[PDB]
């Protein structure tokens, strides 16, 4: 997992 | 060219730095809160980073974190954000 925005 | 400048990575590199950098990377916990604060929605930020993710490593360095502040900035005042790297963005040390 990745990106903590969406 | 960088589609960022000295001067646009220069204040990029202030507000990578004023998050604690960490050998030279922040933690989406720095830049998320970053982003977030251009008044964009999380798909600007969630797309920003990632365009601005150059290594994808879960941080944005002094030069990932540039390429996602004229990204953030632009999407206020000038256009949204797409969600494909341009090689016109690509800093010099993924030469
Ligand atoms: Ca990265």
């Amino acid at each position: 997992s990745t990106n903590p925005f969406r | 060219p960088w589609a960022v400048k000295p001067e646009d990575k220069a204040k990029y590199d202030a507000i990578f730095d004023s998050l604690s950098p960490v050998n030279g990377f922040l933690s989406g916990d720095k830049v998320k809160p970053v982003l977030l604060n251009s008044k964009l929605p999380v798909d600007i930020l969630g797309r920003v980073w990632e365009l601005s993710d150059i290594d994808h490593d879960g941080m944005l360095d002094r030069d990932e974190f540039a390429v996602a502040m004229f990204l953030v900035y632009c999407a206020l005042e000038k256009e949204p954000v797409p969600m494909s790297l341009p090689p016109a963005l690509v800093p010099p040390s993924k030469r």
